[PDB]
RNA sequence: CCUUCUCAAACAUUCUGUUUGGUAGUGAGUGAUACUCUUUGGAGUUAACUUGAAAUUGCCUUAAA
C-alpha cells in the first residue's frame, strides 16, 4: 500500500531493500530520467549489481539491457515510469514507485497487471509499520563518497535538481512544493542544497 | 608532439593494472589521481600506443 | 540554499596542478643540477664546520 | 585564584598514577611470595637507551649494581602520592635538580618501578663518580659554635677526617673509592654527602633559552616512555652523556 | 524569585565533589554539596548540586558559569526558585561482591537439581516440542 | 560423553520453535535466528571480572556463512585487525588481501592505537565505528590497553570485544604468525566471555547456518571442551526466550559445596 | 576564545619554509625514486565571504578591530543571515598568529579532520551559547552612551 | 585542558609452530525466559537496542614573570 518515510530516510529505507532482496525481481520508479542516473552509479558502486534504463542513453542500450532483465532469475532494474510503459514483465513480486507519480489515475492501470507501495511524509492495500533501529548506516560512508569523486557530484547534483524540478512540475494539492530542502539535500547526501 | 616519462610510466601503470575497461580505469583511485574521463584516458593510451607497440 | 548555482570545478576534487607544476620545475633544476637536493645537504654539513 | 580546568586535571592524572602505582604494587607483591599463577609477567627487564635511537631488552641479573639517580619533574599536572612520599624522603629527592647514589639489588628493583616517572637512573663511569663529587658535594655540620644547620662544601679532607676518620675514611678521593667500589663505608658517606645539587637543564626564560627548552622537552619524550604497564621495564639511559650536560 | 541552591550538569570526567566544594569554594562559602553516583560502580553521573550560604552568590556563579568549556564538554549550570532543596543523594563508593554459598548440604540441591531438571524437560512438552531424555 | 540423539531432538524441537506463524527486520529475524547454548557453573571467575574471550576449539566455521549471507543482511560482517605502531608502518592491507583470498576472507580495515585514542576517542564516532563490525581482532600486546581506549560499550556485546592474536616470532613481528592465526580464529575458533557469576552462554548465533547435523557437532565440541577444563553444573540450548532445552545435568559437582 | 585558538592551532597553513621544504622534498624523491587533501584555515576576506554563501564555512572567526571599520560591518549580520556559526573574536594580530600573517581580519574552517571534528562541532554549540545568545541584545541598542 | 596497563615465558624451527599467563569498562534508560546460589534480600550471570561525553536529588615550582 504505502511506506511513510522522511526525506532524509527515503533513500535510506530504498538502500535497506535492496540488499535483502538481491534474491528477487523488484522494481524502483522515479519521476526523472536524471534521477536514475545517480541511484544506478551508486549502487553499481556498492556492489548491487543494478540495470540501467533511461530516456538518455542510446535505444540499443535500452532494449540489449531490459531483455536481459526479462530472460534473468535473480536480476534488478531502476527505470523510470515513462520509458517503463507497455513493455511490463510478469516476473516481480514487489513495484515500488519511490517518487510521486506522474499521473495519480493512471497508476492504478500500472498495478493490476508483484505488490505496490509508496513513499510519503510530506503526501486498496494495507500500510507497512517500520523500524527506525535496522536502517542501514551508509550515509556519512556517502557523504564521504560524494565528494571525492566528481562524477558522482554531478550526477547527484542533477539528480537532486532533476527529482526537485518534477516535484513542482506536479498537479496534486499534495504534491506543490511543502517539503523543505534541508532534508530532500540528504538523500543525495549534501551539507547544503546544491 | 611526445610524452613525458612520467606520463609515459602513468599509463603503463593503468595499462598494466586494467587493460581497456575504461569505467573501472577512472573509477580506480589509486592510479588515477587526477580524477579524469574515459575519453582523456583512451585518446593519450592510444598515443602511448602509437609510439610502442 | 547559497546565493548563486555555480557549478563546482574538477581543481577542487582532483590533486592540484600548481603544485605539480613547482614539482616538475624543480625536477628540472635538480637534474640541471642547480638544486642541490634535501639528502645531499645534510652531507655537505657533514663534512665541513667541523 | 586557582582555575577549574586545573583542578580537575590534577585529579584526572592522580586517578592514573594511584591507579599505576597500585597496580605495580600488587604484581611485585605476588612476585615476591612466589605464588606466579596468573600474573603478567614473573620475571624484570630493563631497557637500556643509548645514542638513531636503540631500544634494548635485557633481563636484571641478582647482581649488586650502582645507580645514580637524577629527579627529572614529571609528569604535568601529577600530585605525588603516599607510596611516592615514602620513597623521595628515604632517598632524600624532594628537590627537583637533584642526585643522590644507590646500590641496586633485588629489593632495591621494585621501589624504582614506582619512582621511575619521576626519577631518570642509570650507571655511571668512573669519571662521571670522581667528577661529579670533585665539583659539587655538601655537608651538614656545625657552623661557628652555634648554628647547626650549614651545608657548605667540601673544600678540605681534614672536615672528612673529623666526620668519618675511624671508618677508614681519610680524605674526599677515599669517598670517591667506596662510592664507585661497593664497600663497608658505603652507606657511612652516602649519608655524608647527602644529596647533590645538579643545576637545571638550559636555565632560562627568554629568546633563546625558550627555544633550547622547547627542543630538549621534546627530546624528553622520545629519549623517556611512561610505560605505566605493571609489567614497566625500567629505563636506563647514559650518565656520562646526561652529566656532561649537567656539568 | 531564586534560592541558594544550584545544579550544575554536564560535569568533567572526573570533576567530583573534592573540587566542586574547592572551586565553588573561591566564590564564597558554600553550605551543603553532593553528586549523583551509580551505585553497581562508585563513579559519576556527571551532574550534582551544591548550595550557597548566600542566594546574591549563587546568582553570581551562575552568571559565570552558564556556558563554561571544560575538557571536551561545557558547564550547564542553573539557579533554584524558593523551595526545592538538596535532598537524597549519597556518596557511592564502588561496591564489592559477597560469598554466599554453600549453607544447604549436598544431596539437597542435588534433588532440587533433578526436580527443576525433569521439569525442564516437562516444560518443552508444553509447547509444541517433543524432545528425548 | 553427551548423547547425539538428545542433541538432534533438540535443534529438531528448535526447527518447530522457529516455524512459527513491518518491512525491516528489527527483533522478528533475531529471535529467529539467535541460538544460544547456555553454560551453568557455582560461581565463573568468581572474584575477578577479566574480559578475556575463551576460544572455544571447533570443527565448522560459522563465521563463513556468516560472511556468505551477511552479504544479504542489512547488517554486514567486516573484520577488523588492531594491530601496534610499527605494524603498518611495515604491513599494508594489499599483503593480507594476497594472503586470505587464497582460502576467501578479507580483512576491512586495519587499525592502530593511535587511531582509537585520537581520531576515533569522540563517544558518538567510537561506538559507531565498532558496532558497524563484528569481528574485532586485536595484537596481543595492545588487547590489555583496549578497555580504556574502546571503553565499556564495546565490552558488553561478545562480537565487539577482541579477540588476543599472537603476531611475534620470539618478540619479532612476522606477517606469517599472522596470516595463520587469523585462520585459527576464524574456522576452528568460537569466542565467549566469562563472568563473575553463575551463568554462561556461547552465543552460537544464527540457526540457519550449517544444517542441523552439523549444530549437533558444533555442540559437542562445546561440551567436550567446557567440562573438561572446568567443573560444571547446568547445560541448556535455547533460542531468545523459549521453554529451555535441559542437555547436560551433574550431580557430582555440587557435593563439594 | 583559548578554546577556540586550541582547535585553531592544529591547522596552521604550512608555512613558506615549510611548504618551500616539502615540494623540493617531493622532487629530490619522485624524480629518482595517493595523498589525502590537507585542511587548513581560511583567511582572506574575499574568500571567507566566498565561503560563507557556498555555504561551506562552519565557524567564521571575525576580528574587532579593523582599520577601516566599514570593511567588516557586513559580516556578522551576512553570517546571521547564512546560518553560519560566527565568532568575533579579539585582535587582528591574534588572528594573524595562526596564519602566518601579520593581520588576518577574517579566519574560517570549512572542512576538517575527524579527531577534531566533534570539538569543532561543539566549540560551534558553545559560541552559539557564549555568545550570540547573551548578545541577542546587541542587535538593538546604540552603544557607548558612556558617561 | 594531562591523555590512557603498546608483551613475557615453556616447549618446537614447518623461514614461526604449539601451549601458558596478561585488560576492572562515561553516565542514563528500553528490553522479550533462562541460569545457579541464597532462603526473601536480590547476589552474580545470560540476547539485544537507544545516546551530540546526553544528565533534577535511588538509605615536584625555571610547566615562571
Amino acid at each position: 500500500g504505502y511506506v511513510v518515510c522522511d526525506s532524509d530516510k527515503r533513500f535510506l529505507l530504498l538502500f535497506s531493500f535492496l540488499k535483502r532482496n538481491q534474491k528477487k525481481k523488484i522494481i524502483v520508479f522515479l519521476s526523472s530520467c536524471n534521477s536514475v542516473k545517480y541511484y544506478a552509479e551508486l549502487l553499481n558502486y556498492i556492489d548491487l549489481p543494478v540495470l540501467e534504463l533511461h530516456g538518455k542513453q542510446k535505444q540499443q542500450k535500452r532494449t540489449n539491457t531490459f531483455f536481459e532483465f526479462c530472460n534473468a532469475e535473480r536480476g534488478i532494474l531502476i527505470c523510470t515510469d515513462v520509458a517503463a510503459r507497455g513493455l511490463d514483465i510478469p516476473a516481480v513480486d514487489w513495484i515500488i514507485q519511490f517518487d510521486p507519480p506522474d499521473d495519480p489515475r493512471d497508476y492504478i492501470h500500472r498495478v493490476g497487471r508483484g505488490k505496490s507501495l509508496m513513499f510519503l511524509t510530506p503526501n486498496p492495500l494495507n500500510e507497512y509499520e517500520f523500524p527506525e533501529n535496522k536502517i542501514a548506516n551508509v550515509q556519512s560512508q556517502l557523504e564521504k563518497l560524494i565528494k571525492s569523486n566528481y562524477y558522482l557530484h554531478q550526477t547527484a547534483k542533477d539528480g537532486y535538481r532533476s527529482y526537485l524540478q518534477a516535484y513542482a512540475s506536479h498537479s496534486l494539492k499534495t504534491v506543490y512544493q511543502i517539503d523543505k530542502l534541508d532534508l530532500a539535500k540528504v538523500a543525495k547526501s549534501y551539507g547544503f542544497p546544491v | 608532439r611526445s610524452q613525458s616519462e612520467r606520463e609515459e610510466e602513468w599509463l603503463e601503470k593503468l595499462y598494466k593494472k586494467h587493460g581497456d575497461d575504461y569505467k573501472k580505469m577512472f573509477f580506480d583511485k589509486k592510479l588515477n589521481i587526477y580524477q579524469q574521463s574515459e575519453g582523456d584516458l583512451k585518446r593519450r593510451l592510444l598515443r602511448w600506443k602509437k609510439r610502442n607497440g | 540554499m547559497p546565493l548563486t548555482a555555480v557549478p563546482e570545478p574538477k581543481r577542487r576534487f582532483v590533486p592540484s596542478k600548481n603544485e605539480a607544476k613547482r614539482v616538475m620545475k624543480i625536477v628540472r633544476a635538480i637534474r640541471e643540477g642547480r638544486i642541490i637536493p634535501p639528502k645531499k645537504l645534510k652531507e655537505m654539513k657533514e663534512k665541513e664546520k667541523i | 585564584f586557582v582555575r577549574a580546568e586545573s583542578i580537575v586535571a590534577k585529579t584526572l592524572a592522580t586517578s592514573r598514577e594511584k591507579e599505576r602505582i597500585k597496580r605495580v604494587s600488587i604484581l611485585e607483591d605476588k612476585k615476591a611470595k612466589n605464588e606466579t599463577q596468573h600474573i603478567a609477567s614473573g620475571k624484570d627487564f630493563i631497557l637500556k637507551i643509548t645514542e638513531g635511537l636503540i631500544r634494548e631488552k635485557t633481563t636484571y641479573d641478582g647482581k649488586p649494581a650502582l645507580l645514580f639517580i637524577v629527579r627529572v619533574r614529571g609528569p604535568l599536572a601529577v600530585n605525588i602520592p603516599n607510596k611516592a612520599f615514602k620513597i623521595l624522603s628515604l632517598l632524600r629527592l624532594v628537590e627537583t635538580n637533584t642526585g643522590v647514589f644507590v646500590k641496586l639489588t633485588k629489593n632495591v628493583y621494585p621501589l624504582l618501578k614506582v619512582i621511575a616517572p619521576y626519577v631518570v637512573i642509570g650507571k655511571p663511569s668512573l669519571s662521571s663518580i670522581r667528577s661529579l663529587i670533585q665539583k659539587r658535594g655538601r655537608i651538614i655540620y656545625k657552623g661557628e659554635n652555634e648554628a647547626e644547620p650549614h651545608e657548605i662544601v667540601l673544600n678540605d679532607n681534614n672536615i672528612v677526617e673529623e666526620q668519618l676518620g675511624d671508618h677508614g675514611i681519610i680524605c674526599v678521593e677515599d669517598i670517591i673509592h667506596e662510592i664507585a667500589t661497593m664497600g663497608e663505608s658505603f652507606s657511612v658517606c652516602n649519608f655524608f654527602l647527602q644529596p647533590f645539587k645538579l643545576n637545571r637543564e638550559v636555565s632560562g626564560f627568554g629568546s633563546l633559552n625558550r627555544l633550547r627548552k622547547i627542543k630538549q622537552r621534546e627530546a624528553e619524550s622520545r629519549t623517556r616512555q611512561f610505560s605505566n604497564a605493571a609489567t614497566a621495564p625500567v629505563i636506563e639511559v647514559d650518565i656520562d652523556s646526561l652529566l656532561a650536560k649537567l656539568n | 524569585e531564586y534560592s541558594g541552591i544550584i545544579y550544575v550538569s554536564r560535569l568533567p570526567h572526573g570533576f567530583h565533589e573534592k573540587e566542586l566544594s574547592k572551586y565553588f569554594a573561591q566564590f564564597g562559602d558554600l553550605k551543603e554539596v553532593r553528586l549523583a553516583r551509580n551505585k553497581k560502580t562508585g563513579n559519576s553521573r556527571h551532574y550534582g548540586f551544591l548550595e550557597f550560604v548566600n542566594k546574591e552568590d549563587a546568582m553570581i556563579a551562575q552568571e559565570s558559569m552558564n556556558n563554561y568549556l571544560l575538557m571536551g564538554h561545557l558547564l550547564q549550570v542553573r539557579v533554584l526558585p524558593k523551595g526545592a532543596k538538596i535532598e537524597k543523594l549519597y556518596k557511592y563508593k564502588k561496591r564489592v561482591l559477597v560469598e554466599k554459598g554453600i549453607t544447604k548440604p549436598v544431596k539437597q540441591l542435588k534433588d532440587n537439581m533433578k526436580q527443576k531438571h525433569e521439569e525442564r524437560i516437562k516444560k518443552l512438552a508444553k509447547s509444541g516440542i517433543e524432545f528425548k531424555w | 560423553a553427551i548423547p547425539r540423539e538428545r542433541v538432534i531432538k533438540a535443534v529438531n524441537e528448535l526447527i518447530k520453535f522457529t516455524s512459527k506463524p513491518l518491512l525491516e527486520d528489527d527483533e522478528e529475524e533475531l529471535k529467529k535466528d539467535l541460538q544460544l547454548i547456555v553454560v551453568n557453573n557455582k560461581s565463573f571467575t568468581g572474584t575477578s571480572k577479566s574480559f578475556k574471550l575463551k576460544l572455544l576449539n571447533v570443527k565448522h566455521s560459522f563465521y563463513k556463512p556468516w560472511k556468505e549471507a551477511s552479504a544479504t543482511a542489512v547488517k554486514d560482517f567486516k573484520v577488523l585487525l588492531i594491530l601496534k605502531d610499527s605494524d603498518i608502518k611495515k604491513v599494508s592491507e594489499d599483503d593480507l588481501f594476497d594472503q586470505l583470498d587464497s582460502e576467501g576472507i578479507k580483512v576491512d580495515e586495519i587499525i592502530c592505537g593511535k587511531d582509537l585514542k585520537t581520531v576515533y576517542k569522540a563517544y558518538e564516532a567510537r561506538n559507531a565505528f565498532i558496532s558497524q563490525f563484528s569481528l574485532i581482532l586485536a595484537d596481543d600486546s595492545i588487547v590489555t590497553s583496549l578497555p580504556k581506549l574502546m571503553g565499556g560499550k564495546a565490552y558488553n556485546k561478545v562480537e565487539t570485544t577482541p579477540i588476543s592474536i599472537r603476531t611475534h616470532a620470539n618478540k619479532e613481528f612476522s606477517l606469517t604468525t599472522l596470516t595463520n592465526n587469523i585462520k585459527k580464529v576464524y574456522m576452528n575458533q568460537l569466542p565467549v566471555k566469562l563472568p563473575r557469576g553463575t551463568t554462561l552462554n556461547v552465543h552460537l548465533g544464527n540457526l540457519e547456518w550449517l544444517r542441523p547435523e552439523e549444530f549437533v557437532d558444533n555442540v559437542e565440541l562445546i561440551s567436550e571442551q567446557l567440562i573438561k577444563a572446568y567443573q560444571i553444573r547446568s547445560i541448556f540450548i535455547k533460542t531468545n526466550r523459549s521453554p529451555v532445552l535441559p542437555l547436560y545435568y551433574n550431580q557430582d559437582v555440587l557435593d563439594e559445596l | 576564545a583559548a578554546e577556540t585558538f586550541k582547535l585553531f592551532n592544529k591547522y596552521r597553513p604550512e608555512t613558506a619554509a615549510e611548504k618551500k621544504e616539502r615540494l623540493t622534498k617531493e622532487a629530490a624523491a619522485v624524480a629518482e625514486g595517493a595523498s589525502p587533501k590537507p585542511y587548513a584555515v581560511k583567511y582572506g576576506l574575499n574568500h571567507v565571504v566566498a565561503l560563507i554563501e557556498n555555504k561551506k564555512a562552519k565557524l567564521v572567526l571575525i576580528a574587532n578591530d579593523v582599520d577601516p571599520i566599514e570593511l567588516v560591518v557586513f559580516l556578522p549580520a551576512l553570517c546571521k543571515k547564512m546560518g553560519v556559526p560566527y565568532a568575533i573574536v579579539k585582535g587582528k594580530a591574534r588572528l594573524g598568529t595562526l596564519v602566518n600573517q601579520k593581520t588576518s581580519a577574517v579566519a574560517a574552517l570549512t572542512e576538517v579532520r575527524a579527531e577534531d571534528e566533534a570539538a569543532l562541532a561543539k566549540l560551534v554549540s558553545t559560541i552559539d551559547a557564549n555568545f550570540a545568545d547573551k548578545y541577542d541584545e546587541v542587535k538593538k541598542h546604540w552603544g557607548g552612551g558612556i558617561l
